[PDB]
C-alpha cells in the first residue's frame, strides 16, 4: 500500500498536524468516528497511504502525537476529529521544553524519545511497503524544534533507506516575540540539512503577510495561519493520496524535485488564498489560478522568487477543468518567465491534475518550487542569529543544558554554506 | 515453424503490450477467453499464428509473452482486464517497489533481486518452443525499470540465449507526457548498455504520436490509451509478417538483413499512413499512390526528423489490404522523381515490398477509422540521428552541473558510467555522420 | 502542577507576604477560612490557582508558603490576624532573638539555630508538589534577617534543590523608612552572596514606592501598609501569569528567557500603572495608551533610575483587564516613535507583550482605585546600575573609616568578605556597562 | 518578651534608680502595689522588658539594688513604690565606701560582689530572652563608681554576649566638694571604655546649669537634678518600652549608635525643660547646646550618630520635614562619611504632664569636652600626688592612676581624630 507514517511534535506540530488530518479526512470521506461515508471510490483507492484499517471498516490515521507537555494533546483529543487518533499513539511528557532547543534535543527530550520510537516502530512493522515518514513541527520552539530533529535522526538510524519528509514552520518576529527562536531555528536547519530528504518551508512571516495584507485580517490568529498551512498541506500531498502518474510517492518526488542533496527545501504556494468562514462567489479561471500561484504574494515562504531561479517546479491542479487549458496556461507562464528557470535542467516544470477538489473550492492550484530564492529565508534567520550570537547573548539558556558554543558555530556555518550553495547555482 | 516470446518491461511496456495482444486477438479471431473457432486443430498447430500463441488441450490460445514490472498496479490491470483469461499467473511478474525513475535503481538495486526470477519464467516459455527465433522487448527509455531493468535483461538474454535474435520497441521521452526530469539520463544509460545486445530497435517518439493524435484524430489532450492504440497499429504492422503466411520479414533474422547493414546503426524510422478519425463522417478513401507518398511526409513519422537531409540504407514497404503489385511499382517511380530519396552509394537504391491482403483490424471503439488499405514504411535513414542529438544535448546540459547524479551514485552506480555511456553516444552520432556525409 | 513555593523572610518579607496573600485570596475568591465555594474539585485539583494554593480534604485552600523571622512579634500578627485560619501552624516559623540589623547575626550566629527547621518545613511543602517549579523569596536588603538569613537560606536551597529556580523580591533601602545606619553593608553583603544563587531578582526601591504613594495616592506620610499594598500589585502581576489561565497570557518563564540575557544580569526594573486615587479615578478612564505611556515615565518606576540615560535589553509588557491586542499595538507604536527607547544591537526584537483578562483587584480599605485595566512593565535596562552605584558609594564612605565593622567581626565575619563583596559589585557595574557597549 | 536587668548601685545610683521606676511605672499604669490600672493596651505590650509578671497579676520591677551603706536603701524602701521591689533583691553591706573608689572596687566592694551575683543569676535565669543589663550609678563616690564597675566586669564574664548599658552621673564641683571625685571618675571612665557597650553621660554640671540659668532655681537640690535625670532616662528608654520599629532593643541601639567600640558615650538631651510649643520649636531646642544633659557644646564637634525620639500627638509629616531642615541647616556638624546617620522615633504616648517632648541621643565628638574637664582636674591633683593615700592605702599601685590618665587621653584623641576626618 506504500504507507506513510505521520509524526507531529510540539504545539505547532500538533496544531497544524491535527488540522491536516481533519482536512484530508473530510476529503477522503472519513468522519470524526472513523467511518467511510463518501460518494466516490476514487477516495478509497489510496486511502492506505495515510490511514490504517481495523475491523469495523474503520480508518485510523497512521499518526503519532508527540509533546513534552500534557496540554495540546488534551486540546487535540477534544478537537472535532480528536477521537480518530489511536489512543496508544499519544506520547507526551510533563516537563515541557521551555522553548529551548537544548531541552528538546538533549535533556527533557531524551527521557521520552525511546517510548516514541516504540510507537513509530510499532506503526512501521504494520506497513506492507513503508514509504517513509513525515513530521510536522515548528523550528522556533523546543519540542518540535529540538526533540523533533532528534526523532528524525534516531528514526533515520532505524530506517536509513526510507524517505524523511518534514513540514517545518519557520519563525518570524512578526508573529511571536520569544528572543531565542533564531537560536532554535538555526540549530534545526542544520539538522534538516543533514537528515531529511524533502522539507517544505512554511514561513510564519509569509503566513502573517497573507493574512494581514492580502486577506485583510487585522487581528490574525494562529487559526488563520493554520488555515493556509492545512490548505497547502492537502495540496502538496494530493499526488500521494489520489491516483496519478506524477510524484505519486515520496521517492519519485525527491528524484524530480531535488537535483542536489542539500537543496531539498521547497517553497509551497496555493491559490486561491481564502480566509476561513468566507464564501467563494466566483471561482477562478485556469488562467487566474496559474498567474497567481507563481506570484510572489501566494508563496508560503517570504522570499521573492524573482530574486532567484527555479531549479524544479511541480504544479498540482485540482478540480474539474480543461486539461488542454491547463497545459496552455502552464506553457504561457514558462514562456513568459523563461529567464527565471535554469536552462541546464530541461523541462523542469511538471504539472498534475486531480479531479477531486478540496473542500470549499471549485478550483485550486498548489505550487511546489525548488527555487534558489529560498536563500533569502535562511539569510533572514542568519542575520537574526548573528546579532545575538556575536555577543553570546542568551546562550546560558543552552550551555546550562550541556551544550557547547562550538555547536552553535557549526550550525551557523552549515547554514551559511547552504545559503552560498544556493547562490552558486543561481549564477550558473 | 519458429516461435517468438514477447517481453514487456515497465509501465510503458505493459500498457503497450496489453494494447498489442488485444489487437493481435482481433486480427486472428481469438476471443478473450482464448477460444479460436477459426482454429480447427484443437490442442496443437504449426500455423503462422502459433508463432505468438501456444495452445492447450482445452483449445486455449495464450500469448507467448511475459510481463515484468517492479510495481503491481499496472500489471494488475492485465490480471483484471478484459483479456485476463488469456494469460496465466506464471507469466505475470511484479515486485514491491519500483526503480523510482532511477536507472541505477532499476539496473543494480532492484534489478539484481529479480533478474533470475524473470529469466526463469522466460526459460519456462522457452522450453515450450521447438525453434525459438528470439525476443521482442517493449520498454520506455525514461522509466527506472524500463531503462535500467531492460538493459540488465538484454544482457542476460545474450548470455542464456546467445544464439537468438533480440528486437526492441522503445518509447522515446517527450515532455508533453513525461513524468521525471531525469529521463534523458535513463535514456542514454539504457541505450549505451542495450546497444551491443539489440539487433534491431524501433524507436517511437511520444512527441510524434502525441501530435498525430491531435492533428489526425481530433484528440484535444491525448492520453496513454490514445497513444497506445496508435502504437499498436504500428507494432502490429511490423510484426504482421511473423504472424501470417508470407515471404517478407518472415523471421527475426530477416529484419536485420533487410534493415540493418551496420550493427550499431540499427534504428529504422517507422512511418504509417493513413491515420483517419473514426468519428469522421466518411472519408475520401486514399489510393495506393497517395498513402505511399504519405510515407515521405514528416508528420506521419514515429520520430520527427527530416529524411530529406540524410541517406537511406534500406526501405521496406508493408501494405495491408486492397493493394496489388502494379499500383505499388507505379507509385514508387512517381515518388522517386517527386521526392528526394538518396541512398548511400554502397547500397542499391531500391525498395523491398510486402503486401498482406487482410486489411488493418481496428479495435472496436478506438479512435482510428477503418480503412481498406494502409502502409507502414520502415526506412533505415541517417535522419534518425537527429533524435540522438536532441537527447544528448539535454544530457550534456544536466550532466555538466552533475544535477541529479547523486541519486544514481547512491544506488551503487559510479559517476564514470555516465561519461562512458555518453562517450558511446558521441561515437554513435559520428557513425551516423560518416555514413551520411555526401553534402 | 508547576507549583511555586513562597518564602517570606524577616519583617519586610512577612509584611509583604501578608499583603500578597490577601490580594491572592481576593483575586481567586478565597475567604479568610480557606474555603473557595467556586472550586468543585474538592480535596485536590489541577487548576491554575493550585500553583499557589494546596487543598485539604475539607476543602481548605492553603498557601504554598513559609513565613520565617528571627523574632516572633511580626509573625504573631499573622497568627492572630484576619487570615490566621488560612495558614497551618508549621508554615509560620519564629525564633526568639533577631539579627539586630547585622548580616552576620542572621547568616551565622542566629541563623544557624533555626535554618535546619525552615528547610524541613520547606521540604514538607515541596513533597506535596507534583511538579515544583521554583521558589519565591521575599526579603529586605537592609535587615539582618532579611539579608543575613535570606542568603543562608538561598545557599541551602541551592544544595537541596540544585538548579531549581529561585526568584527574589527585594526591598531596596531608602532613608525615609530605613531603620539601621548599616543597611548598605547588609545590602552589599546579601547581594553578593545571593548573586550566583538567584535566577532573577525584582528590586523595589522604598524611596521610589514612597514617592509614588505621596504623589499618585496623595498620602502625606506613607506607612509600610501603603507601600506593601502597591508593592503587592506588582507581585500579583508577575505571578498572575501562573495563578490564572488565558489565551493571550504568557508564563514568567518565557519572559525570563528574554529578561535574563546573561546569568548575572538578572535584575529587571518594574513599573505599574495606573496608580490613581478613587478621587481622581472618578471622572477619568486611563486608556491602554495612557497606562503604557506611563510605564516609560522615569518617575513611575519602583527603582530610582533614568531608563533614558541607558540602553534597553528587553521590555516585557504584562497587561490585565479590559485590554485587546489592537490597542496594545497602537500604543507600542506611539511610544516607540514619540519617546526615548534605545535597545541594544544584540537584541533582535525587544518587546514581549501579554494580556491576563482577569480584572485587576483592590483590597477593601485600600488607597488605590479599582481600574478596569492595568499594565506592569518588566525592563532589563543598563540604568538599574545607578542603584548599585548609589548604594556602593554609601558603603565605600563608611568602610574606609571601617565604621560599624566591629559588630560584624565580633560575630565571626572578616574584613575580607566585606571587600570580596565590593569587588563583585564593581564587576556587576562594569558588566552592566559592557552589555550596552555597541559591537565592532 | 526581651528582658532587661536593672541594677542601681550607690546613693546616686539608687536615687535616680528609684526616681526611674516611679516615672516608668506611672507611664505603664503600675501603682505602688504592683497592680495595673491603665487605659491603653500599649502600656502592657512590652511591660515584660522591665517588669516580671508574677502571679496575682502583680508587676515587680526587674531591678537589683546595691550599696555598701544602708539607709539610702532604707529611704528607698520607704519612698513611693518602695514595696513594689522584691525583698530578696536588696543587697547591702556595712563597711561603706567613704568616697573611695579603691574601697568599692578592690576591697569592701569585692567582699560583697558574690552576694549580688546570685540575685543577678536568679533574675537572668528567669528571663525568656535576656537583653542585657542596665546600671545606674555616679562616678564620684565609692560604691556606685567602684563597686559598680567591678560588678559590670563580673557580669561581663558570665554574659559576654549581652548588652551592658550604664547611666553614669559625672561629677561637678558645682554640686559636690568631695575633692577626690576626679580620681573616682577617671578610674571609672577607664573601666566604662573597656567593659560597657553604651553609656549615657549624665553630667551634673549640665543639670546644675539648667536648674540655675534656665529653670532659675538658685541653690538647687538633688531632687531638682533628678527631675532632669528621670525625665532623661524616661526619654531614652521610650523606644525600649513601647511598640516601635526603630531602636526597639539595646543591641539595635548599639548598632545604630556605636560606630567604633570605644566611642560609646552618648550625649543626652531633652525638650522642653520644665506654655506649649510646636514641632519646629521642639526640633530646634533639642539640638541646642543648652538642652544637653552633658556640659558640652555640640557646635564644638561633629555628630557621628543621632537618635531623636518625639513623644505625643503630632504630625509625622511635620516631624520628618523639620528633622531634614535641621540636618541640612547644620550639615557642617554631621560627619559626611556616615550617610543617613540621624534616626527618628515617634511614640504617640506622651509622658505624664507634657503634651509632647523630644529626647536627644547624640554620639558627638564634642563630648571630649566633658572628658577633658575631668582630665584637667585629675591632673591638677595627681600632679601633686595629693590624697594618693586613700587609694594606695587599700593597696592600689602608682601605675593604675597613670594608666587611667593616658587611656582617657586616648579616648579624647579618638573623638578628635574622627571629628577632623574627611570623606575624601
Ligand atoms: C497569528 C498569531 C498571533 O495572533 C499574531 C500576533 C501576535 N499574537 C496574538 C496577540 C497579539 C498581537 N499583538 C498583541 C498585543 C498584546 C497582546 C496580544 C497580542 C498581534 C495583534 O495586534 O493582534 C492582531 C500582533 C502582534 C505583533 C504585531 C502585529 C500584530 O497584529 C497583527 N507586529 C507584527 C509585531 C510588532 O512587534 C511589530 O513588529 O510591528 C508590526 C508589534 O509592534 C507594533 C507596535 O505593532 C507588537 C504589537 C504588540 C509589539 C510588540 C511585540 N510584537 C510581537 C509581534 C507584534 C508585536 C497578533 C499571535
Ligand atoms: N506511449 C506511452 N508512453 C508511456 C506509457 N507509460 C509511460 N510512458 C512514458 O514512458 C516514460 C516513463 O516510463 P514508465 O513506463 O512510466 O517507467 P517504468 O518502467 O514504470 O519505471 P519505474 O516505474 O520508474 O521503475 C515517460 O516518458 C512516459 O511518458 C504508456 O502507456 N504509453
Ligand atoms: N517596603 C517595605 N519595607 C519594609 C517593610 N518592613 C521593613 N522594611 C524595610 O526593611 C529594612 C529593614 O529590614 P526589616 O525587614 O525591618 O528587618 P528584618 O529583615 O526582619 O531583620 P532584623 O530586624 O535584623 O531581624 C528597612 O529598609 C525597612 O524600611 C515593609 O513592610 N515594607
Ligand atoms: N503557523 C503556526 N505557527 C505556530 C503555531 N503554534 C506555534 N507556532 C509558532 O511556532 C513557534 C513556537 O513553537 P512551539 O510550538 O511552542 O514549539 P514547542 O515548544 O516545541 O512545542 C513560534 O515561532 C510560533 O509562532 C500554529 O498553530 N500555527
Ligand atoms: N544627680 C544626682 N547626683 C548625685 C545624687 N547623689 C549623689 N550624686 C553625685 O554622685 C557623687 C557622689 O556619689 P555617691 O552617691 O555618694 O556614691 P557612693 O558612695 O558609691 O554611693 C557626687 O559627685 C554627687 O554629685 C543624686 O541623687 N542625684
Ligand atoms: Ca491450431
Ligand atoms: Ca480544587
Ligand atoms: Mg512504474
Ligand atoms: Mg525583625
Amino acid at each position: 500500500m506504500r504507507e506513510i507514517v505521520h509524526i507531529q511534535a510540539g504545539q505547532c506540530g500538533n496544531q497544524i498536524g491535527a488540522k491536516f488530518w481533519e482536512v484530508i479526512s473530510d476529503e477522503h470521506g472519513i468522519d470524526p468516528t472513523g467511518s467511510y461515508h463518501g460518494d466516490s471510490d476514487l477516495q478509497l483507492e489510496r486511502i492506505n497511504v495515510y490511514y490504517n484499517e481495523a475491523t469495523g471498516n474503520k480508518y485510523v490515521p497512521r499518526a503519532i502525537l508527540v509533546d513534552l507537555e500534557p496540554g495540546t494533546m488534551d486540546s487535540v483529543r477534544s478537537g472535532p476529529f480528536g477521537q480518530i487518533f489511536r489512543p496508544d499513539n499519544f506520547v507526551f511528557g510533563q516537563s515541557g521544553a521551555g522553548n529551548n532547543w537544548a531541552k528538546g534535543h538533549y535533556t527533557e527530550g531524551a527521557e521520552l524519545v525511546d517510548s516514541v520510537l516504540d510507537v513509530v516502530r510499532k506503526e512501521s512493522e504494520s506497513c506492507d511497503c513503508l514509504q517513509g515518514f513525515q513530521l510536522t513541527h515548528s523550528l522556533g520552539g523546543g519540542t518540535g524544534s529540538g526533540m523533533g530533529t532528534l526523532l528524525i535522526s534516531k528514526i533515520r538510524e532505524e530506517y536509513p533507506d526510507r524517505i524523511m519528509n518534514t513540514f517545518s514552520v519557520m519563525p518570524s518576529p512578526k508573529v511571536s516575540d520569544t528572543v531565542v527562536e533564531p537560536y532554535n531555528a538555526t540549530l534545526s536547519v542544520h539538522q534538516l540539512v543533514e537528515n531529511t530528504d524533502e522539507t517544505y518551508c512554511i514561513d510564519n512571516e509569509a503566513l502573517y503577510d497573507i493574512c494581514f495584507r492580502t486577506l485583510k485580517l487585522t487581528t490574525p490568529t494562529y487559526g488563520d495561519l493554520n488555515h493556509l498551512v492545512s490548505a497547502t498541506m492537502s495540496g502538496v500531498t494530493t499526488c500521494l493520496r489520489f491516483p496519478g502518474q506524477l510524484n505519486a510517492d515520496l521517492r519519485k518526488l525527491a528524484v524530480n524535485m531535488v537535483p542536489f542533496p542539500r537543496l531539498h527545501f521547497f517553497m509551497p504556494g496555493f491559490a486561491p488564498l481564502t480566509s476561513r468562514g468566507s464564501q467563494q462567489y466566483r471561482a477562478l479561471t485556469v488562467p487566474e489560478l496559474t498567474q497567481q500561484m507563481f506570484d510572489s504574494k501566494n508563496m508560503m515562504a517570504a522570499c521573492d522568487p524573482r530574486h532567484g531561479r527555479y531549479l524544479t517546479v511541480a504544479a498540482i491542479f485540482r478540480g474539474r477543468m480543461s486539461m488542454k487549458e491547463v497545459d496552455e496556461q502552464m506553457l504561457n507562464v514558462q514562456n513568459k518567465n523563461s529567464s527565471y528557470f535554469v536552462e541546464w535542467i530541461p523541462n523542469n516544470v511538471k504539472t498534475a491534475v486531480c479531479d477531486i477538489p478540496p473542500r470549499g473550492l471549485k478550483m485550486s492550484a498548489t505550487f511546489i518550487g525548488n527555487s534558489t530564492a529560498i536563500q533569502e529565508l535562511f539569510k533572514r534567520i542568519s542575520e537574526q542569529f548573528t546579532a545575538m550570537f556575536r555577543r553570546k547573548a542568551f546562550l546560558h539558556w543552552y550551555t546550562g543544558e550541556g551544550m557547547d558554543e562550538m555547536e552553535f558555530t557549526e550550525a551557523e556555518s552549515n547554514m551559511n554554506d547552504l545559503v552560498s550553495e544556493y547562490q552558486q547555482y543561481q549564477d550558473a | 515453424m519458429r516461435e517468438c516470446i514477447s517481453i514487456h518491461v515497465g509501465q510503458a511496456g505493459v500498457q503497450i503490450g496489453n494494447a498489442c495482444w488485444e489487437l493481435y486477438c482481433l486480427e486472428h479471431g481469438i476471443q478473450p477467453d482464448g477460444q479460436m473457432p477459426s482454429d480447427k486443430t484443437i490442442g496443437g498447430g504449426d500455423d503462422s499464428f502459433n508463432t505468438f500463441f501456444s495452445e492447450t488441450g482445452a483449445g486455449k490460445h495464450v500469448p507467448r509473452a511475459v510481463f515484468v514490472d517492479l510495481e503491481p498496479t499496472v500489471i494488475d490491470e492485465v490480471r483484471t482486464g478484459t483479456y485476463r483469461q488469456l494469460f496465466h499467473p506464471e507469466q505475470l511478474i511484479t515486485g514491491k517497489e519500483d526503480a523510482a525513475n532511477n536507472y541505477a535503481r532499476g539496473h543494480y538495486t532492484i534489478g539484481k533481486e529479480i533478474i533470475d526470477l524473470v529469466l526463469d519464467r522466460i526459460r519456462k516459455l522457452a522450453d515450450q518452443c521447438t525453434g525459438l527465433q528470439g525476443f521482442l522487448v517493449f520498454h520506455s527509455f525514461g522509466g527506472g525499470t524500463g531503462s535500467g531493468f531492460t538493459s540488465l535483461l538484454m544482457e542476460r538474454l545474450s548470455v542464456d540465449y546467445g544464439k537468438k535474435s533480440k528486437l526492441e520497441f522503445s518509447i522515446y521521452p517527450a515532455p508533453q507526457v513525461s513524468t521525471a526530469v531525469v529521463e534523458p539520463y535513463n535514456s542514454i544509460l539504457t541505450t549505451h548498455t542495450t546497444l551491443e545486445h539489440s539487433d534491431c530497435a524501433f524507436m517511437v517518439d511520444n512527441e510524434a504520436i502525441y501530435d498525430i493524435c491531435r492533428r489526425n484524430l481530433d484528440i484535444e489532450r491525448p492520453t496513454y490509451t490514445n497513444l497506445n492504440r496508435l502504437i499498436s497499429q504500428i507494432v502490429s504492422s511490423i510484426t504482421a509478417s511473423l504472424r501470417f503466411d508470407g515471404a517478407l520479414n518472415v523471421d527475426l533474422t530477416e529484419f536485420q538483413t533487410n534493415l540493418v547493414p551496420y550493427p550499431r546503426i540499427h534504428f529504422p524510422l517507422a512511418t504509417y499512413a493513413p491515420v483517419i478519425s473514426a468519428e469522421k463522417a466518411y472519408h475520401e478513401q486514399l489510393s495506393v499512390a497517395e498513402i505511399t507518398n504519405a510515407c515521405f511526409e514528416p508528420a506521419n513519422q514515429m520520430v520527427k526528423c527530416d529524411p530529406r537531409h540524410g541517406k537511406y540504407m534500406a526501405c521496406c514497404l508493408l501494405y495491408r489490404g486492397d493493394v496489388v503489385p502494379k499500383d505499388v511499382n507505379a507509385a514508387i517511380a512517381t515518388i522517386k522523381t517527386k521526392r528526394s530519396i538518396q541512398f548511400v552509394d554502397w547500397c542499391p537504391t531500391g525498395f523491398k515490398v510486402g503486401i498482406n491482403y487482410q486489411p488493418p483490424t481496428v479495435v472496436p471503439g478506438g479512435d482510428l477509422a477503418k480503412v481498406q488499405r494502409a502502409v507502414c514504411m520502415l526506412s533505415n535513414t541517417t535522419a534518425i540521428a537527429e533524435a540522438w542529438a536532441r537527447l544528448d544535448h539535454k544530457f550534456d546540459l544536466m550532466y555538466a552541473k552533475r544535477a541529479f547524479v547523486h541519486w544514481y551514485v547512491g544506488e551503487g552506480m559510479e559517476e564514470g558510467e555516465f561519461s562512458e555511456a555518453r562517450e558511446d553516444m558521441a561515437a554513435l552520432e559520428k557513425d551516423y555522420e560518416e555514413v551520411g556525409v555526401d553534402s
